[PDB]
């Protein structure tokens, strides 16, 4: 019979708190980003560079609180974060994404981002179309916050990331998170919403790999132009590539 | 590849 152990309940509590400590639903800090410009030769690049850089900082903060993550070597923590950062940003952004107008709504017209805004940061439909598809499919899962933070943590602690040294340790940590998620869904998610839910969640991890691949290709092209690179933040340059 | 800022944020 499915039963969330005390430990699994503890893992969930820790991750919910970690998320609450690293995701501000008032988006107050957004006022401090370089201003968004919607007229446009990459007019949204400065604002979205800052939104992404900010988000990388928060993902790192969330990652550090994942049970087990601190047990990893510095090298492995770095590899896992560089590879997962954009995917976790895609995942965590689903909180602001709305299917009303298919945009990321962060509390005002200024900080409401649609497909044209993302295009004005340099990205093309090769990435943007499937990204919206992803946000829609993820939103429709109607995840509990418990499942949302578990999925972000499972995403970060992935054994198969390029450059991972101690794959076994990473796998052990992820398995503990996965089993927590699987047990949570069985015990705590009522039907029909729970139907095929874990499988659908794990499929989203596969979708994220493809989005990650395309993002990396487009980031390389965009960051190749020094006049774009001068407008990036140092953290973005370090994590995504310099 | 050396990541000063990432490394510092992880400490
Ligand atoms: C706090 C949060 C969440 O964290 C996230 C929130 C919103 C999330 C959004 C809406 C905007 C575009 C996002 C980030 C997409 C991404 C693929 C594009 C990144 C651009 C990026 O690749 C860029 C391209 C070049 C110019 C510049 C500098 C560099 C070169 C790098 C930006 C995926 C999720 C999308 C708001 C709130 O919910």
């Amino acid at each position: 019979r499915p039963k969330l152990s005390e430990e699994q309940q503890h893992i969930i509590a820790i991750l919910l708190d970690a998320h609450h400590k690293t995701y501000d639903p008032t988006y107050a800090d957004f006022r401090d980003f370089r201003p968004p410009v919607r007229m446009s030769p990459l007019s949204m690049l400065p604002h979205l560079a800052d939104l992404v850089s900010y988000s990388i900082q928060k993902v790192i903060g969330f990652a550090k609180m994942i049970p087990g993550f601190r047990d990893l070597t510095s090298d492995d923590q770095i590899v896992l974060l560089k590879s997962s950062a954009i995917e976790v940003i895609m995942l965590r952004s689903n909180q602001s994404f709305t299917m009303d107008d298919m945009s990321w709504d962060c509390g005002s017209q200024d900080y409401k981002y649609d497909v044209t805004d993302v295009s004005k940061a340099g990205h093309t439909l090769e990435l943007i179309e499937p990204l919206i598809k992803f946000q829609v499919g993820l939103k429709k899962l109607n995840l509990h916050e418990e499942e949302h933070v578990l999925l972000m943590a499972i995403c970060i602690v992935s054994p198969d990331r390029p450059g991972v040294q101690d794959a076994k340790l990473v796998e052990a940590i992820q398995d503990r998170l996965s089993n927590t998620l699987q047990t949570y869904i069985r015990c705590r998610h009522p039907p029909p919403g729970s139907h095929q839910l874990y499988a659908k969640m794990i499929q989203k991890l596969a979708d994220l790999r493809s989005l990650n691949e395309e993002h990396s290709k487009q980031y390389r092209s965009l960051s190749f132009q020094p006049e774009n690179s001068m407008k990036l933040t140092p953290l973005v340059l370090e994590v995504f590539g310099n | 590849k050396n990541h000063p800022m990432l490394m510092n944020l992880l400490k």
